[PDB]
This record gives structure tokens, sequence and C-alpha cells, in this order.
């Protein structure tokens, strides 16, 4: 299919970054699009085949290069906050009817004026209420990931050696903790619901794991607090009969 | 490989002293590369135009080469064609 | 808009059908319409294609009612499943370049059939690692809508559907939390219209 | 009535990238051309009535033919691979396709055929739903086009866009496309022996190109004895043709030239008149 | 108008 790297990226204003795309479907037609929050996708550049980029068709702030038949790159030359967006690559066949575009997984790119706005999540697990257990014979755990910026997280639940999906719901969108601010930090909640008997066994192990994407270990950092690098932040709970 | 058929003719009935068009129609050839000149008394005529490359149901190509001319009694016109199927150019005189 | 989706957000019960509207403008004599859905991961998934020279498209539970003179291409999804919740996009590809023009999308929420509603607000157990108190509103019928807090230091999530597959059991919930010392679950959802029979233990 | 496009793609290793030429016809009237070897290649009109279309028409046709130039480069590479051919040789792909218009104004018959180096390669069957491959290599194309549903794409075009725009062109060019120009005719006579002479029947300045020129002797068609030249362009969008028979001197009065053409109110019967 | 898009052979 279509692959893209990186899936998540934070940049400081003025930084440059190359986004990579590749497709293994023998396609010639490839595309770069961007999607702002709450909007549809808007075309950046259509590359019908290998060849020289038509710079008159490249929007200001970007460089585009079709490297070979498979590979297609989009560079932000000097990143601006207005370029915060999800960048999608796509490709399609030409001829016949099956010409729908196949999308890559996207690059979620956030540009901030100052890397001191970047924070990993704090993660905590809140254990089931005794009242819920006695009212329903079910037990809901809640995981809260709070105070993270950019909104670049992946949350998972792990129980007894397996990443689980049954009984789980995670908010489809993070919430802005301070909606009036452009660099507001974010929160995200998730629920895992199990039977009361499963929760009440202290041999059972529940973990909420949040992969955060932030700075690289090689990045300069002159703030007093710890460098907010890409990292996993987790919280856990073991069952209990009381 | 298919060798060109050649017809040499005027657009209108030729009348000495009256402007007309001299046509060389080459057809039935393959592949498409071909050299066609119209000749006036053995000399190549400049400002000769030709139609857009097309082909027939059997895939063979055809082209019309043409120039405006004014026939006279003694001036001799001809078409000279070279093609990969020909060991030497073929010259076809205009039979008025 | 050159491609306009009429709905911004739609809710529908499981096993019913839903129609999502899309109107477009073009002077091209040849084009296609494509419907996609977008997951929470942001992944974009192709659903169905409608060519300008072809009859109404159908693909499994998806169909397009192509009204070409009206430039209308509404998607209908039949036999709705909980997995159909997603944001749906209508996209126009004109001519040979197929430079897609997207609508702004429609959020589709498929609601479970809560057979035995048991609306309740529970206070969860504190975390020794956190200064927050957490409140869970759960087990309400799908007609209940959850609203954001009137207080800026109280946070409330949208309603979420979970499916306990081992028990064939679905439930709705929303979460509220706050740092404040005067925060009580009894008042956490005061901003919402909640069921009269909500249990507050 | 009919519409046809004729495509020629030619590789030329060492002397540039492959050349792509397209010409379009309504009936026997060429109305557009495109040639990738121009400095800034553009679709151009070749009959006045197509110039009723706006600038967007020309830009869009140019986009399509520029894309075809690239796609046929890939097709040429693919076919070299199918046949294990050297990169040093020159090769040609040709395609002719389009629609014939029925009396109700809908599709009578659709057409789409391709050739490689002047030989049949693959053709859409008359049902517009299946292919005939000429050899093993063309079966590679056939499997790819079956998976890609190319036949469905062509069927929709032939039943839809093709007939829609053919009808538009016929109406826009009605005054020239929908009026037949009858042939101007005469018979000439030239001795070839003491005892034989050539009778030649001429048909000049006619449109469309379809015509029937026949010699009869005592009312019997002389088909196997008749020399017919290929119908040829006059250069003004009309056509010319002649038919000749060698006859015994003294028999000329037994011979009649019969001319059938859409422009004639009734078929003509012509005789040599010295 | 021509076929809007050609397939590779």
């Amino acid at each position: 299919g279509v692959t893209q790297t990186p899936k998540f990226q934070v940049l400081k204003t003025g930084q440059s970054m190359t986004l990579q795309c590749a497709q293994d479907m023998n396609h010639n037609s490839m595309y770069w699009y961007r999607q702002d929050p709450g909007m549809g996708l808007r075309l950046i550049y259509y590359s019908a085949s290998e060849g020289t980029t038509d710079k008159g068709e490249v929007p200001n702030g970007y460089n585009v290069s079709r490297l070979n038949k498979r590979e297609f790159s989009l560079r932000l030359e000097s990143a601006a906050p207005s370029q915060t967006s999800v960048y999608f690559c796509a490709s399609r066949t030409r001829g016949g009817t099956l010409i729908e575009q196949y999308f890559g997984p996207g690059t979620r790119l956030t540009v901030t004026e100052d890397l001191k706005n970047v924070f990993p999540p704090e993660v905590a697990v809140f254990e089931p209420s005794e009242a819920e257990i006695s009212h329903t014979q079910k037990a809901t755990l809640v995981c809260l990931a709070t105070g993270f910026y950019p909104d670049h997280v992946e949350l998972s639940w792990w129980v007894n050696g397996k990443e689980v999906h049954s009984g789980v719901c995670t908010d489809p969108q993070p919430l802005k903790e301070q909606p009036a601010l452009n660099d507001s930090r974010y929160c995200l909640s998730s629920r895992l619901r199990v039977s009361a008997t499963f929760w009440q066994n202290p041999r059972n192990h529940f973990r909420c794991q949040v992969q955060f994407y932030g700075l690289s270990e090689n990045d300069e950092w002159t703030q007093d607090r710890a460098k907010p690098v890409t990292q996993i932040v987790s919280a856990e709970a073991w069952g209990r009969a009381d | 490989q298919r060798t060109p058929k050649i017809q040499v003719y005027s657009r209108h009935p030729a009348e000495n002293g009256k402007s007309n068009f001299l046509n060389c129609y080459v057809s039935g050839f393959h592949p498409s590369d071909i050299e066609v000149d119209l000749l006036k008394n053995g000399e190549r005529i400049e400002k000769v135009e030709h139609s857009d490359l097309s082909f027939s149901k059997d895939w063979s190509f055809y082209l019309l080469y043409y120039t405006e001319f004014t026939p006279t009694e003694k001036d001799e016109y001809a078409c000279r064609v070279n093609h990969v199927t020909l060991s030497q150019p073929k010259i076809v005189k205009w039979d008025r | 808009q050159k491609v306009t989706q009429a709905q911004s957000s739609v809710s529908m019960p499981v096993r019913k059908a839903v129609t999502l509207n899309c109107l477009y403008e073009t002077s091209w004599w040849s084009y296609y319409i494509f419907w996609y859905k977008q997951l929470p991961s942001k992944e974009m998934i192709f659903l169905i294609r409608q060519g300008s020279d072809e009859q109404n498209a159908k693909s499994g539970r998806y169909s397009v009612n192509f009204k070409k003179a009206a430039k209308s291409v509404a998607l209908t999804i039949s036999a709705l499943q909980l997995e159909d919740s997603a944001k749906y996009f209508c996209a126009l590809g004109e001519g040979g370049a197929q430079k897609l023009v997207f609508g702004q999308g429609t959020r589709l929420t498929i609601n479970p059939n809560i057979q035995n509603p048991d609306p309740a607000v529970y206070q969860l157990r504190d975390s020794k690692s956190s200064d927050k108190s957490v409140c869970l509103f759960t087990d309400f019928d799908s007609q209940t809508n959850v609203s954001q807090s009137k207080d800026s230091d109280v946070y409330i999530t949208d309603k979420c559907v979970l499916d306990m597959r081992s028990m064939d059991f679905k439930s709705n919930s929303a979460v509220a939390w706050s740092n404040k010392s005067d925060f009580a679950c009894a008042n956490a959802f005061n901003n919402s219209i909640i069921p009269e029979d909500t249990f507050f233990p | 009535h009919s519409m046809r496009y004729f495509y020629t793609a030619m590789s030329r290793p060492g002397r540039g990238e492959p050349r792509f030429i397209a010409v379009g016809y309504v009936d026997d009237t060429q109305f557009v051309r495109f040639d990738s070897d121009a400095a800034s290649p553009r679709t151009e009109p070749r009959a006045p009535w197509i110039e009723q279309e706006g600038p967007e028409y020309w830009d869009r046709n140019t986009q399509i033919f520029k894309t075809n130039t690239q796609t046929y480069r890939e097709s040429l590479r693919n076919l070299r691979g199918y046949y294990n051919q050297s990169e040093a040789g020159s090769h040609i792909i040709q395609r002719m396709y389009g629609c014939d218009l029925g009396p109700d104004g809908r599709l009578l018959r659709g057409h789409d055929q391709s050739a490689y180096d002047g030989k049949d390669y693959i053709a859409l069957n008359e049902d517009l739903s299946s292919w005939t491959a000429a050899d093993t290599a063309a079966q590679i194309t056939q499997r790819k086009w079956e998976a890609a549903r190319v036949a469905e794409q062509l069927r929709a075009y032939l039943e839809g866009l093709c007939v829609e725009w053919l009808r538009r062109y016929l109406e826009n060019g009605k005054e020239t496309l929908q009026r037949a120009d009858p042939p101007k005719t005469h018979v000439t006579h030239h001795p070839v022996s003491d005892h034989e002479a050539t009778l030649r029947c001429w048909a000049l300045g006619f449109y469309p190109a379809e015509i029937t020129l026949t010699w009869q002797r005592d009312g019997e068609d002389q088909t196997q004895d008749t020399e017919l030249v290929e119908t040829r362009p006059a250069g003004d969008r009309t056509f010319q043709k002649w038919a000749a028979v060698v006859v015994p001197s003294g028999e000329e009065q037994r011979y009649t030239c019969h001319v059938q053409h859409e422009g004639l109110p009734k078929p003509l019967t012509l005789r040599w008149e010295p | 108008v021509p076929l809007t898009e050609d397939a590779e052979l």
C-alpha cells in the first residue's frame, strides 16, 4: 500500500522537515494533500509520474520531489504555525474504473512558536467504584492522559499479557484544556470495563500505556524541566477484592 | 514492413496558367517514418505542407503532401518518396 | 463550497440505515465522486466510487443515489453497525488529473440499543499519583447527550460506546474530572440534561 | 455517423522520448490534432466548427493527451518486456476507438482496438464487455485490463460521453457535417492498342468518402476486371476516386459507369460520349 | 472528446 514517515512530528517555527511517502502498487499518479482540524483534504501537489517538479504549482512554504516511481517527498522549508496539519500522501492507478486514491497513514505535524510549549502526558488510572460493582457486577477503569502538547499520543490498554480492545472506549478526539489558546495542552480519556469477578482478583494486571511523540534525545533543550522527548507514559492497577 | 502506395494529382482539373494544388498522397506504409518531396523540374519544392499522421483499418499509415502551384504546358511535377522498405527513393511523375 | 456535505453530525441506531448528503459543482464533462471515512487514528478508508458516466453505485452496505442533473450524490449506509461510527467525506475528482476536492465531512455516530438502561454517576477511586477526582456517567440510554462543563477547571468528555464482547454487552459513558476541592460528582454533569432516574450513590 | 480517435505512439531510442500523435474525426472530417513533438504541445482545431468550444475545452484535451504521452511511454516499456525485446529498437503502438451513432441517437456500435508494430494486439469485443487478445503477450494485457475493469470504463464512455459529444459536434457542425457533397463525374477514353481502350470513370469533390463506383457491361458488374484506385483526399476535405476497365474497341457503348453516393438524388449511369 | 484516461497496456 502507501507508507509515510514520520507519522507524528513537532517543529519549531522556522524549522525545515522532509515528509516521506512510498507506494509499492506500481502506480504512477501520486498526490500530497493536507487536512486542517475539522476540514476536508486540500491538494498540495499532484505528481503524474517521475519527472521534474512544476514549481509554479507548489504552494509557498513547500518543496516537492518525486524521487523515483515509488517515492515522493514533501518538505516544509521554514515551518509556520499555519502549516500545522495532517499531511497525506495518496496514489492511484490510471485506466479502468478502480481509480480511487489509496491514502497513506498521514503525518500529523504541529508547528509551535517555542518548544517550551511541548509537554508529555501525565497518565493516571482511576479504579472502579464499589458502588458500580454492587449495582451492575461490572467494573470500569478510567485512564486519563492530561496536559500533553502537541496532541500526538496513542493510548492502549494491556491486561494479563495482551493489548486488549474488548470493553474499551477511548475518546475519538482529545480535548483542549484551554480552548482559547493556540498552544493549549490536551487531555484524553479511555475506559476499560470488565466483569466484577475479573476486577476483584488481585492476580489480574491492568495497564494504560500512552505513547507520546515529542522531541528527540539529540535535540537542544535549555529549560530547567526534563526534555519532553518521545516516550511511553503508563499507569497501572492490579485487581482487588476490597 | 509495408511499402507506400503513391498517387500524384491536382485538387482541381489542371488548366495551364490557373492556380491549383499539387497533391502527393502516400498510403499503405508501415512504419511511420517517411520522406516525401514534391519536385518541380527535378528540383525540390520548398513550402510543402502535409496532413496529420493517421492510419487505415489495417493499421497502415497515410499522409497527404501538398503545395499550391500553377501548372504550365512544359513544367514537370513529381513526387519523391523514401521509406525503409525502399532501396532507393521512388519518383512518381504527375500524370495530368 | 465546491463540494458541500449538508450534515455536520448525524446519530442513528444500530441496524437502521442513514443517508449522508453531498452536492457538488463542476464544469468538467467527466468526473468521479468518492466516499471515504476517517477513523480516530486519522486513517482515510475508501468506501465507494461513483463515475459520472455510470449508473448508481452499490458496494455491500454502501450505495450512492446519483442524481446527475442535480449534481447530488448522497451515500446511504444500510444495516448500520457500531463499527460504522466515523467521519465521512465526499470527494470530487474531475477529469484526468483527479485532484480531489473534499467536503468538510459528516461525523456519524451509531448508537447502541441500550435494552436495560441503568444511568448512574460513580466516583472512581483516586490515584495516589494524581490530584484529580474522576466521575463516570454510564449506562444511560442512547438518547442522552453529554454537554461540556460550565466551569473552566472541570473537564467533561463526549459520550463513548464500549462493547464487552464476552458478555454481548454495550454501554455508553462520559467522564468528568477536576482539581477543585469543591468538585463533586453530584454536580459534575449539572450542565447536561440527564435522566430523571440517574443513580447517585 | 461516427466519432473516432486515432493514436500513434512511437519509441525512438537515442533520439528522444517516445512521440505521441492523436487525431480525432467525426465521420470523414478531421477536427482535432495533438503532437507531443511540438515545442509546447497543445490540442489544435482542424475544422472550424470545433472552435465553438471554449478555451477550457482545449486545455482539458491538452491535459489528456499530455498524460497519454506519458502512459504510452510506459506501455511501450511494458510491451518490450512482454516480448523480451532490446531497448535499442524502435516500436509503435496504435489505437483506434470510438462510437457509431444509431437512429435513435444512442450507441449503435462501439469500437476499441490496439496494435503493436502494425499488427493486431488487443481488441474490445462488440459486446463491450470482453477482449480478444491476438497472442500470448496480449493475454498479459488482457488479464491486467480484466482486473482493472477497463472494459467497463470503455463501455460507459462509448455508450455515454462518446455519443453525447458526437451528437453535440454533429449539431454544431451541421452545415458541413450533415450535408453530402455529390461527386462531379465524367468518363474518359484512351486507346491502349489497335484493338483495346481504357474507359475511366471519375468521381471528384465528394463527401463523405463512402462511394460505389462500378463498371457494367450489358448491365453486368465488371468487378474482377475493374481497376479501382484508393479513395484519396482532394485537400479541401472532399475526396476523389476513379474506376477503369480495358475494353475491346467497338464495345464501348456496352459499358456504363454507375455511381452511388449519399449526395446524389438517384444513382448515376454514365457512358462515354465522344 | 477522447476517453478521459488511458490504461497502460
